[PDB]
């Protein structure tokens, strides 16, 4: 299948060079899979989501999504228009306040719960998580992280916007998981976008259109907005059989776009998120 | 993370 005038990180995804606008996948789409959406809740009656979309559980008052950033990244992951795997199904866990924060106490608490919740939930094709948030270095956060990981579930982070190293962040800094990088349009790393040794891969995070509360839709920049690319990339290798949560991030790496960034600072990989697809 | 810009 192709999806053309796509935006540019879904078309950037199944290409070989920067500046195409289709987004040529396989019909398989990601259905079968399952897709935590870690972050401010999602919006799931949007249109975009097609009913595939719930909360599941939420930390404060509301399970509603006040902030957008969340919708944003469940859009990314799977909305029909903006979303990598766009039959997949996604679960919102509210961990984050309306204002975008939360405390590492219950950000490790949304991850133990997926962990288990996940067992209730029939995801023939494997579980992933996606978690476009971190802060300051936590070992208790590392470690919750890495629990999640090993509980059989594919956890993509994002590396950070501080133009740093990720090595002081959290989850970012936990081995074991996928730590994401943000580029952009033209295949530079994204200026904001954390770097280092910990990174697994990079992924469209600059000017990225995708859902937004109140049913309408945003761009907005991040490495936030990278993670959910390389979270619905993995959906859907895992439906088509191609890898496993244990292994779906070193098959990402495995086959990226090689050498293709510019200003990657030497220590940090040159590997962009590829779907590999051929009609 | 990433944000929740243009
Ligand atoms: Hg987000
Ligand atoms: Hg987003």
């Amino acid at each position: 299948a192709a999806q053309t005038n796509a935006p540019w990180g879904l078309a950037r995804i199944s290409s070989t060079s920067p500046g195409t606008s289709t987004y040529y996948y396989d019909e398989s789409a990601g259905q079968g899979s399952c897709v935590y959406v870690i972050d401010t809740g999602i919006e799931a009656s949007h249109p975009e989501f097609e009913g595939r979309a719930q909360m599941v559980k939420t930390y404060y008052y509301s399970s509603r999504d006040g902030n957008g950033h969340g919708t944003h990244c469940a859009g990314t992951v799977g909305s029909r228009t903006y979303g990598v795997a766009k039959k997949t199904q996604l679960f919102g866990v509210k961990v984050l306040d309306d204002n975008g924060s939360g405390q590492y106490s219950t950000i490790i608490a949304g991850m133990d719960f997926v962990a288990s919740d996940k067992n209730n939930r029939n995801c023939p094709k494997g579980v992933v998580a996606s978690l476009s948030l971190g802060g300051g270095y936590s070992s208790s956060v590392n470690s919750a992280a890495a629990r999640l990981q090993s509980s059989g579930v594919m956890v993509a982070v994002a590396a950070g916007n501080n133009n740093a190293d990720a090595r002081n962040y959290s989850p970012a800094s936990e081995p074991s998981v996928c730590t994401v990088g943000a580029s952009d349009r033209y295949d530079r790393r994204s200026s904001f976008s954390n770097y280092g040794s910990v990174l697994d891969i990079f992924g469209p995070g600059t000017s990225i259109l995708s859902t937004w509360i109140g049913g309408s839709t945003r761009s907005i920049s991040g490495t936030s907005m990278a993670t959910p690319h390389v979270a619905g990339l993995a959906a859907y290798l895992m439906t088509l059989g191609k890898t496993t949560a244990a292994s779906a991030c070193r098959y990402i790496a495995d086959t990226a776009n090689k050498g293709d960034l510019s200003n990657i600072p030497f220590g940090t990989v040159n590997l962009l998120a590829y779907n590999n697809y051929q009609a | 993370p990433a944000p929740f810009p243009a």
